[PDB]
RNA sequence: ACUACCGAUUGGAUGGUUUAGUGAGGCCCUCGGAUCGGCCCCGCCGGGGUGCCCUGGCGGAGCGCUGAGAAG
RNA sequence: UGGUGACUCUAGAUAACCUCGGGCCGAUCGCACGCCGGCGGCGACGACCCAUUCGAACGUCUGCCCUAUCAACUUUCGAUGGUAGUCGCCGUGCCUACCAUGGUGACCACGGGUGACGGGGAAUCAGGGUUCGAUUCCGGAGAGGGAGCCUGAGAAACGGCUACCACAUCCAAGGAAGGCAGCAGGCGCGCAAAUUA
RNA sequence: AAACUGCGAAUGGCUCAUUAAAUCAGUUAUGGUUCCUUUGGUCGCUCGUACUUGGAUAACUGUGGUAAUUCU
């Protein structure tokens, strides 16, 4: 099948290398996963020792990470953006490791209100169903709202979160490997990361 | 050709050669597991299926 | 190939195994266990070749799987079995007790020892780690995983170990004044104390180590086996104290030996 | 930025950029902690790896490699490639038949960090065996000393 | 008469590098769904708390819900 | 906490995830039976993980015969390096995408040949050398030639399977089966080599 | 006896066609990986019908097909 061994290639002066032994197991390569995004279909590998690969073949759910705060949620997979590799994988919507996602952005909305209680991406308007003034104007005591004090005394975030936010969709890096690992985990962009990844896309078009 | 006819519920079963392909035809062109009413297949069928 | 060797072929074997050339093609090729393939006795080497109960190694079986034979206190059928280093040797029918260490020529010697000394046995510590839950572990050279040993035992350091229960009863550090065997090597055999550790970063340390006699010689670290505390050993050592003669004094004793007698 | 010239966002995968800090912390100055480690065996770690801003993940001192192996030497012959080199070792072979010698070289490609500048061609280059970082690269340089003849 | 060379016949066959094209068979993916079973509904019906429910065996249809699944 | 010469090591804490082609947390079997319905001693078989053993597999440095009537080769079709990934048990142009134009060579590359498997070793022997090593030990390779799989911890297995190529066995002509560079034995080849015990 | 289940059949034996920094030898590395088995550790560390669960399938019985097979 597809074999990865070194001795079929050149050698460093470029000269060809006649092959002493034949393809072996141990040598082998696989199809490769092109993971795409839709309801849950993956299927799991034999692979050598007996262990197990998991290769997604549709993804549609992870969990991702703010790390500036250390808050991960499970959240839905929307859209593929950029892929430093290829673009075609982002014309294939191929989920692979480092390309570039927007993800459902609801429960980390919810966190943030639930423990700063500020509004977060939110219009001028404010219209709020009752369980939002319960949540972000609830009724407390001394301690607990000197507490929430000092918590929104530095409960304040970036302005391209906050764009975001007004978006309602996230970006965010995929870092785990998708065809090995049947998950799609990663981390939300921010900072000079966050920038780097808006003008690329940006110079996209 | 002939047929090898099981009856389960008292589980016996018995072989049988017919030759005459009108008696045959209420097999033919049909699949495996196809249920079929044998009535063609003689005058002591008529409330066997097979 | 395309697996793992079932097969030792007899010139192929350990040397100091003694089997010779015509007996047949194959050697007895250990099992795996607690020690390494060539760096162990096999059992049926030991009660056939050495020991001399057994003529054949059908017999070794009829021996072996009557129940005889415990290999520090457990009971061992496979006639194969890798037993090595420090591993005591019992057999309660003929009330016979054993433990495997070298003679000054590099071979297991049959050193027979007291009931009482068959209790415990001695290992060299070959590496501490920490497991989950934070629970301090030692490994040791012969496969003996030790969880809760004493924060002052490190590795090449000696642990006294009980047979009966398999717990740390005692220890002995690795320091320059303590006795030790060397257990590879050119030198195996030999005993003696330490001198000098010289520290080789990146690389093998080498050990220095002054016999009895006041012969010095140097070994790996690797082949370090620390038995006693400063100068007296902790078990019974053969009837060569681990005082290697060269080959003239050895002809003198042996030509003195037959003048004696004879 | 001299830093961001990929396709990709070039980071050190230890260190987090992302840090939620006040506004005193912001007006002070803008400086990333550096990831960086002592390759230990007498080797000092230079100080252009230890203030620098490169991003290399082959790196000896600010990478993802570990040197454990030989260690070796080599004059610098060829410099074109990216971040690596092409060194030559020179020795003698004795042809014991006659009892003399023959000089034979051999050609190693290493890989050069950035934090190693003024490199030139002949300067004696100690390399260091890590584990296999390319097809033909297996070494990685741990010291830059200049001929004896330069000034 | 013998030995030893050249040789028109693209002579016929065969092989090794290659240009172009075809390509068995396995493996992976996307379909497919012959068959096989369960739940729901009803019929033949046994008991109780005293016709509400369920207990167990058989049969009936429902591309209703599904699960396994061969050829291709 | 503990370790190394050096960790992005080991252990700890937090936020969660945990795959339906699914990760552990025992509906298993024998022998002696005994204490206050409940408590039990030997074992056998399984078992996620950690260590060990037996390995394997990829790398480091140095080392090989003849040939210039082989002097430039590699590079579109990966050649040398970088960044991101894919695949892989894992490191890696292993492969893909975009870049840089690199890498090797009269210290003999590249090509070709060998009546070339490599060593331990053998003949000779003052010494240096010269010739031999298919062959019982160690390592490699192959099972007519190629190629591709399944199962399994482990094989690209051939006293396994699936094709094609070359041969070839039976047949009622529809079909079916094949692999002695295993032990014997036969034919062929030859100057050249044993018994169907 | 048979048959299901488990294990082994990847060892051994043969040959030297290939193969020229390849193989192999000595030396180092896995801090860059897998490992049935043996040996040791772990196996009430999880806060959420059990005094024992469900459907089959061989061997066996019985009827067969083909010139032919360790076919079914």
């Amino acid at each position: 099948g597809i074999s990865r061994d070194n001795w079929h290639k050149r050698r460093k002066t470029g000269g060809k290398r006649k092959p002493y032994h034949k393809k072996r197991k141990y040598e082998l390569g696989r199809p490769a996963a092109n993971t795409k995004i839709g309801p849950r279909r993956i299927h799991t590998v034999r692979v050598r020792g007996g262990n197990k690969k998991y290769r997604a073949l549709r993804l549609d759910v992870g969990n991702f990470s703010w790390g500036s705060e250390c808050c991960t949620r499970k959240t839905r997979i929307i859209d593929v953006v950029y892929n430093a590799s290829n673009n075609e994988l982002v014309r294939t919507k191929t989920l692979v490791k480092n390309c570039i996602v927007l993800i459902d952005s609801t429960p980390y909305r919810q966190w943030y209100e639930s423990h700063y209680a500020l509004p977060l991406g939110r219009k001028k308007g404010a219209k709020l169903t009752p369980e939002e003034e319960e949540i972000l104007n609830k009724k407390r005591s001394k301690k607990i709202q000197k507490k929430y004090d000092e918590r929104k005394k530095n409960a304040k975030i970036s302005s391209l979160l906050e764009e975001q936010f007004q978006q309602g969709k996230l970006l965010a890096c995929i870092a785990s490997r998708p065809g090995q690992c049947g998950r799609a985990d990663g981390y939300v962009l921010e900072g000079k990361e966050l920038e780097f990844y808006l003008r690329k896309i940006k110079a996209r078009k | 050709m002939k047929l090898n006819i099981s009856f389960p519920a008292t589980g016996c079963q018995k072989l049988i050669e017919v030759d005459d392909e009108r008696k045959l035809r209420t097999f033919y062109e049909k699949r495996m597991a196809t249920e079929v009413a044998a009535d063609a297949l003689g005058e002591e069928w008529k409330g066997y299926v097979v | 190939a395309r697996g793992p060797k079932k097969h030792l072929k007899r010139v192929a074997a350990p040397k100091h195994w003694m089997l010779d050339k015509l007996t047949g093609v194959f050697a007895p090729r250990p099992s795996t266990g607690p020690h390494k393939l060539r760096e162990c006795l096999p059992l049926i080497i030991f009660l056939r070749n050495r020991l001399k109960y057994a003529l054949t190694g059908d017999e070794v079986k009829k021996i072996c799987m009557q129940r005889f034979i415990k290999i520090d206190g457990k009971v061992r059928t496979d006639i194969t079995y890798p037993a090595g280093f420090m591993d005591v040797i019992s057999i309660d029918k003929t009330g016979e007790n054993f433990r495997l260490i070298y003679d000054t020529k590099g071979r297991f010697a049959v050193h027979r020892i007291t009931p009482e000394e068959a209790k415990y046995k001695l290992c060299k510590v070959r590496k501490i780690f920490v497991g989950t839950k934070g629970i301090p572990h030692l490994v040791t050279h012969d496969a003996r995983t030790i969880r809760y040993p004493d924060p002052l035992i490190k590795v090449n350091d000696t642990i006294q170990i009980d047979l009966e229960t398999g717990k740390i009863t005692d220890f002995i550090k690795f320091d320059t004044g303590n006795l030790c065997m060397v257990t590879g090597g050119a030198n195996l055999g030999r005993i003696g104390v330490i001198t000098n550790r010289e520290r080789h970063p990146g690389s093998f340390d080498v050990v220095h180590v002054k016999d009895a006699n006041g012969n010095s010689f140097a070994t790996r670290l690797s082949n370090i086996f620390v038995i006693g505390k400063g100068n007296k050993p902790w078990i019974s050592l053969p009837r060569g104290k681990g005082i290697r003669l060269t080959i003239a004094e050895e002809r003198d004793k042996r030509l003195a030996a037959k003048q004696s007698s004879g | 930025a001299d830093i961001q010239t990929e396709r990709a966002y070039q980071k050190q995968p230890t260190i987090f950029q992302n840090k939620k800090r006040v506004l005193l912390g912001e007006t002070g100055k803008e400086k990333l902690p550096r990831y960086y480690k002592n390759i230990g065996l007498g080797f000092k770690t230079p100080k252009e790896a230890i203030e620098g801003t490169y991003i290399d993940k082959k790196c000896p001192f600010t990478g993802n490699v570990s040197i454990r192996g030989r260690i070796l030497s080599g004059v610098v012959t060829k410099m074109k490639m990216q971040r690596t080199i092409v060194i030559r070792r020179d020795y003698l072979h004795y042809i014991r038949k006659y009892n003399r010698f023959e000089k034979r070289h051999k050609n190693m490609s290493v890989h050069l960090s950035p934090c190693f500048r003024d490199v030139q061609i002949g300067d004696i280059v100690t390399v260091g065996e890590c584990r296999p970082l390319s097809k033909t690269v297996r070494f990685n340089v741990l010291k830059v000393t200049k001929a004896a003849g330069t000034k």
